[PDB]
C-alpha cells in the first residue's frame, strides 16, 4: 500500500489532558493498521505529523526512540502522565450534577475519569454504590438503591423518568 | 458572478461552503 | 474496488438533535453500500469518523458489540431515541395552514412528515382524505373532493387559482 | 467506472424560475459524463447535493423513482411549469419599448419570449408583422412596413438611422 | 479524445467590438483542432460556453443552426457586422499619436484597423503612403519618404530614433 | 512518471533560520515522493517554486548543480548556517527562568538547545549537572541535587511541587 | 506522454518591460521541453497563450514564420530588445554598495548581474577581482585580497566579521 | 496559522497567490 503517513489529516499540539492526547494515539494506531503500512517504515515519516511545541519537544529527544513502540511510550510517558490515586478521587465528588445536564452526558463522563485507577481493584457493585450519590434531587425521589442491580438499568429507569 | 468569498469558487454562497460549515474547521 | 472509511469527509459530534443524527446515519449507510466495502471490514476502521467529545464514549463501550448492524442499532439507542408513531399523528393536526403560505411548501412539508411511518399502511387515496381537512379557507370554497384523483392534480389546481390574484 | 458527487461545487436550493434550473441540470449532466459514473450507480449518491428546501422535497417523493430518467423529468416538472398559450399573448403586449433602449436588446427580448408557443404555429412573415405596433416614435418615422421582409434587414436599418443621430 | 468542451476555460459575454470577438471565435476553433473533438459531436456541447444575454440569444434562434459552420457564422454576422467603408475612412486619420505613445504600439493598432476594406483593393506602397502623414513631429524630422521604400524599414528606422 | 510542481501550495522566499527552511525541505520530498516524479525530471521544473530573492539568488549559482542531491545541499548550505561551538554555550547561560513559567516548557527549550553539539561528547549526568544554577527559587529549596538521576525524575519532583502550591 | 499547450497555465499580456518577457519565454521553453510535445506540433497550437491586447498582434504577423524558432525570436525583437554587453558592463560599476546593506545580498545580486555574459568569458578568479573593488570600507579594511579562494571563502570571514558587531 | 485568506490554504500570504495574481484573474 501507500506506505506513508502523507495523506493524514491528524494533528497535535502542545495541549494537556487525557483526552486529546488518548484520541490521537488511538486514531494514528488505526490508520497505520488499516491501510497496511509496513510497521517499520511509518517512523521515517513521523516529524511530519507535529507542530509548534510538539516540534521542539521531537527535536529534543529523536536520540533515544529507536522502533514504533517506543515512540508511543515516550509520548504517553511525557505528555501522560499516570495520575496517583488521592487527586483522581478529590477530582471525583466535586462537582455534583446541575439540574440541566442530561443522565447519559453525566453518566459517561464520570465512568470515563474512573478507568484511571490501577486495573481490578474494583467490581461493578461499589462502582455503582460510589456513583449513587450525587445524582440530582430530581432523578433520586422516584428510582431507589434497592431496586438498579447492574451498570445498565440505571439509565433506562432515568431516561423513563426524563422523558416527562 | 458571487464567486464564493471563502473557497474562491462560482457555484454558491457565504452560509453555505463544504470546507467551512464541515471538514473540522471553524476551530 | 477496494477501499475503507479512511478518505470519507463525513463526520459527527456530540450534539443530540434528531435530524442531524438521522442524517449522518443515512449518508455513511449509502456510502459503505456504493464504494462496496466489506460487510465486516467497515467495523475494524469505524473509529476514525468521531469528534473528541464521542470518543471517549466508543472507547468506553467497544466490547458491547460485535456485528455492524448492533452497533448503529447502539449509537442510535444512545444518541437520540427513534420516534414512535402516535407522536407523528399527534403532530401531523396541530398546526393548521396559516393565511400567506402557498400550496406547494404546506404540500410538500406534510409529504416530508408521513413518510416516517411503517411502508404499506397507507395507500394514495387515504393519504389524500387525511392531508384534505387541513386547507385554508381560499382554497375549500373552490375545488371540492368530487375531483382530485391523487396528489399531481391538487398542486395544478391550486396553482392556477393562485394565479389568478385569488 | 465508480465514485460519489462529493467533489462538486453545484447546489440547487429550490427557486422557481427557468435558467438556474437549466444550467444546474447542465453541470450535473456534464460531471455525470466527465467522471465516468454509470447510471444505476449514479442515482444512490444523488442526495448529497440538495440541502434545505430540496432535501426534505426529495425526503419525500422517492418512492416514484426508480432510474435517472425519472430523476430528471420529476425534477423538471416540479421546479419549472410550462406556461400555457394565453399567458405569454397577454404577457407579450404589456411592455412597449422605452426613449432610452437601443433596438438589439429589444428585438433580442421579444424574440426569447416567442419561442415558447407550439412549434410550427407560426411564420417569419406573420411574426414581424406582429412585431411593429410596439417600436417607438424615434424608429417609425422612417422605415416602411412594406421595406423589410427577414429579420436582418430591421437591425440593419436601426443602425444606420442610430448612428446618424 | 475528450470529445466534448468541458475543460474549456473560454467565455464570452455581450460586448460589441472586433477584437473580443475575434480573439473568442479563434480560440474555439484551435481548440476544436487540436484536441481531436469530432467534427459534429461539438455541436451539442455548444450551449455550456455562454453566459449572461448571450444565453438568451441562443434560446432565441436554435431553430436555424444545423452544423458546425453555421454557428460561427451566425456569431460573426449578428456580433460582427461588416462595417461600410466610409465610418472606416473617418476613424482612421482622428486621433493622431501623442507624444508618449511609443512607435510599435501605434503601428499595430494602425494596421490591424485597416484590414476590414474589402480585400485586394489597396498595394503596399498606397497603404504606407496614407500611414505616414500622422506621426508626430519628433519621428518625421530624421526619416523622409524617399528613404524607407516597404512597410519593415520603418519600424527600424523609428526605433533606432527612439533608443535616444 | 511525469509532471511539474504547478500543483503546489508551497513557496520558499528566503529567511534566515531553521524550522522554515527544514518545513519546507521536507513538504517538497514528500511531494516528490508521493507524484512519483523521477529525480532527472524533477531537477529542470524546480524553478517554478521559488519567488522575490530566492529566484534571483537560483538565477545566480545554477551551473554548479548537476543532480536532486546537489540542489538540497546547496540550499540547506546557503540559507541556514550550522552555528559553531563557542555560542551555543554563551547563548545557554545568559537565560534563567522567570518567577511564572512551568518547569516543561523551560527544560523542553534548553534540552532542544543542547542537541547541536558534536555527538558523543556529553553524558546524562554531566547535561543534568549543567542544567541547575539556573532553576528559579521556587524549585531549588526542595529537591536536592543528589537525590534525582535522570530526566525523568525532575519532571515528576517539580509537578508535585508545583500543584501542592 | 503526449500531450499539447491546453493545459499550460502561463499566459502573457501586452507589458512592454523585460523581466516579464524573459521569465514567460523561459517557463514556456522548459515545459515545451519537459512534457515531450514534438517539435513542430507546438507551433500549430501557440495562440491559446495570448491576451486581448497581444491576440491581435499575432493575427497580424502570423505568415512570416515557418518554425518554432523564428517566431520565439521575433516574439523577443518586437517586444523587447536583447541585451548588449556593454551596458551591463556601464550598470556593474555605477551604484557602489551602501553603508547598511549585509554582505549576502550584495553577492547576491551581482552575481545575479554577472550571467547573462556569454558563457565561458570569465572564470572564477577574474570575477572575484572585479567584484572586489565596489565592498564598503567596514569589510575591506580587515579581509585581504592575499587570502579568498573563490567565493565560498569571502561569505564566511563576512558573516563571521558580521557578527561581532562591527 | 495565517491560512492564506483568498485559497483558503496554509501554506503563503494574501499578495503572492496563484489564482489571484495571473491565471487571468482580477477582471
Ligand atoms: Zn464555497
Ligand atoms: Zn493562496
Amino acid at each position: 500500500g501507500k506506505g506513508n503517513f502523507s495523506a493524514c489529516t491528524h494533528s497535535f499540539g502542545g495541549t494537556r489532558d487525557h483526552d486529546v492526547v488518548e484520541e490521537f494515539i488511538g486514531n494514528i494506531e488505526t490508520y497505520k493498521d488499516v491501510e497496511g503500512i509496513s510497521d517499520e517504515n511509518a517512523l521515517k515519516g513521523i516529524s511530519l505529523l507535529f507542530y509548534g511545541m510538539a516540534s521542539t519537544w521531537w527535536q529534543g529527544v529523536r536520540k533515544e526512540a529507536t522502533t514504533w513502540k517506543e515512540a508511543i511510550a515516550l509520548i504517553r510517558e511525557h505528555f501522560s502522565p499516570t495520575k496517583p490515586a488521592y487527586q483522581i478521587y478529590m477530582e471525583f465528588f466535586q462537582n455534583k450534577q446541575d439540574d440541566h445536564d442530561p443522565i447519559d452526558t453525566f453518566v459517561i463522563q464520570k465512568r470515563a475519569l474512573l478507568a484511571q485507577l490501577p486495573s481490578g481493584r474494583h467490581d461493578e457493585e461499589t462502582e455503582l454504590d460510589l456513583l449513587f450519590g450525587l445524582l440530582n434531587i430530581k432523578y433520586r425521589k422516584h428510582i431507589s438503591r434497592h431496586s438498579v442491580h447492574t451498570f445498565k438499568d440505571l439509565l433506562e429507569q432515568g431516561r423513563i423518568i426524563e422523558h416527562n | 458572478t458571487t464567486r464564493c468569498t471563502y473557497c474562491s469558487f462560482r457555484g454558491h454562497t457565504f452560509d453555505n461552503c463544504r470546507k467551512r460549515q464541515k471538514d473540522r474547521q471553524e476551530e
